[PDB]
């Protein structure tokens, strides 16, 4: 009953993290800058909790598979009455991946045999600045998987981009951090599935808790924290709410629960399931986790 | 002198009121209504349409989740029955739909002639000479309706003739169904219908209202706009009392 919608605007970004056997976990990544008809040399980086053995090229199909199989759990929880109708190399010709030893990374930086030279001093020199320093740390572990997506990148589907690496510590570090701007805050726009970890509220409390929901244009509207711990769940979110009136007849009110933001865990199923769609917080870190040992 | 259809009949006339809610059948077999929701609220208009021809005395008749081969059987069974101690029909369909159709259960098309013309004075020789009504609650379309500023406010009868039937929207465009309340058309249809049908007012009169308010109505997210659109081939002016 409609086939205009998702075009060259449906990209915030999606992330998956399974374990796949007992010591390596496989990670999705599929981000806005992936999906863009690129015409230079891209650069981005992130954190992983051990090193990558192997990196492969998904097809697209998958960013829609991740994105509902959480969509779908926050949905539950939402009560939306709109109307409706009826050293280590991993090289390739289109991108190139290195995956180096976190403080590594800092001491050598320059080095951009990654090829991505032409952008000189005035482009790299940035991201030492913003992005670097947000991912070494006094833990001079955590390995930082250095991507360079080269043009051509877009020509054929499978934009999606996937890491087999093996998890050191029984650590896992999903990949929210963004890059320290000037102004002080960050907006969120991600949906993660991550699983075969622990769950952890003291981490999520703090999170959600630094969380400024999108409005909906309404005096009444309040943003209400929540912390419920059901049968097989454990969610921690903010959603905003207002009553509404009817239209018609009788004067029966319709209160509302929308723009739900924060975790999922499945008590069962070990599952976590993350959602953070256009909220800000003045919070930039990543979301460290524990394997289940 | 004048002219109005006879309304006295105590059971005024039956009222199928086919009520569609899942589409699953039909997210799995027609591959293009795999991404197709389900019509949440359907029973808000459901009760709603059931309530309001109630006080006007009609038996209603109310119908689940009817794939198209049922619907077609559903009419089928209303059109070899006597109807003369019956001084109208009614007929009113909710669903998903497209360009002159109106999907079922199954996820198959119906188009609305082969459903309205199953009611002809010659099928049914027994409703000839009696209004028989419809309203299709369905799309029509996939485009939306822009919105401009209006900056105010003993002999023989043709066979298909007696024929009112309500369009929620024009053709080409999007019908709007609320989850919380219901839809426009139908909402409107009663609360127009249920408050002028007293002070004795024909449909045709309230219809226009309806038109009124549902052009009103407007879908704060996608600017959208839902402009009803009745067809009638009536003869008389169609009206039913009650108390």
């Amino acid at each position: 009953c409609v086939i205009f919608p998702v075009e060259i605007d449906v990209s915030q970004t999606i992330i998956r993290d399974c374990q796949v056997d007992k010591q390596t976990r496989e990670l999705v990544y599929i981000n806005k800058i992936m999906n863009t008809q690129l015409t230079k040399p891209v650069l981005m980086m992130f954190n992983i909790s051990g090193p990558i053995r192997s990196v492969t090229r998904k097809n697209n199909n998958l960013r829609d598979r991740i994105k509902s199989k959480v969509d779908e759990q926050f949905d539950q929880l939402e009560r939306d009455y709109s109307d409706q109708m009826d050293i280590k190399y991993f090289k390739d010709e289109h991108y190139s991946v290195s995956c180096q030893n976190g403080s590594v990374l800092k001491s050598k930086f320059a080095k951009i045999l990654k090829s991505h030279d032409y952008t000189d001093k005035k482009s790299i020199e940035a991201y030492e600045k913003y992005c670097l320093p947000k991912l070494v740390d006094e833990r001079n572990d955590y390995y930082v998987a250095v991507c360079v997506l080269k043009p051509g990148f877009e020509n054929g589907s499978n934009q999606v981009l996937s890491f087999e690496y093996n998890p050191i510590g029984n650590k896992v570090i999903v990949p929210f951090a963004h890059e320290i701007n000037d102004t002080g805050l960050y907006e969120y726009d991600v949906v993660a599935y991550v699983d075969s970890v622990q769950f952890d509220g003291e981490q999520f409390e703090e999170f959600v808790q630094s969380l400024i929901l999108p409005s909906s244009f309404k005096n009444s509207e309040k943003v209400l924290y929540y912390n419920e711990a059901s049968k097989n769940k454990s969610m921690i979110y903010k959603a905003l709410e207002f009553t509404t009136e009817s239209s018609w007849g009788k004067s029966e009110k319709y209160n509302w629960k929308i723009f739900c933001n924060g975790f999922i865990y499945d008590k069962k199923s070990k599952v976590l399931y993350v959602k953070l769609h256009n909220v800000t917080s003045a919070l930039n870190k990543n979301v460290i986790l524990n394997t289940i040992k | 002198l004048d002219k109005v259809y006879q309304m006295k009949s105590k059971p005024r006339g039956y009222c199928l009121i086919i009520n569609n809610h899942n589409f699953a059948k039909a997210r799995e077999k027609v591959p293009k209504l795999h991404s197709i929701r389900d019509r949440n609220g359907t029973h808000l208009d459901a009760g709603a349409l059931t309530t309001t021809f109630e006080e006007l005395h009609f038996e209603i008749k109310p119908h689940h989740d009817c794939t198209v081969e049922q619907i077609y059987e559903i009419l089928k069974i209303y059109q070899l029955m006597d109807h003369s101690n019956m001084d109208c029909f009614i007929c009113c369909i909710l669903s998903h739909g497209d360009k002159g159709i109106i999907y079922g259960t199954d996820g198959q098309e119906a188009p609305i002639y082969e459903l309205t013309s199953q009611f002809t004075g010659l099928k049914c020789p027994s409703l000839a000479g009696k209004p028989k009504v419809f309203f299709i609650q369905a799309c029509q379309g996939d485009n939306y309706q822009k919105g401009i500023p209006v900056e105010t406010d003993t002999r023989y009868i043709p066979d298909e003739a007696d024929f009112l039937l309500g369009m929620a929207t024009v053709n080409n465009c999007v019908s709007y169904r609320n989850p919380a309340e219901g839809t426009w058309y139908i909402q409107s249809l009663c609360q127009s219908l249920r408050e002028r049908c007293p002070r004795g007012d024909d449909i045709l009169t309230i219809l226009t209202e309806v038109n009124y308010e549902v052009s009103n109505k407007d879908d704060k997210k996608n600017m959208g706009k839902q402009m009803p659109q009745p067809t009638f081939t009536l003869r008389k002016k169609l009206v039913f009392p009650s108390d």
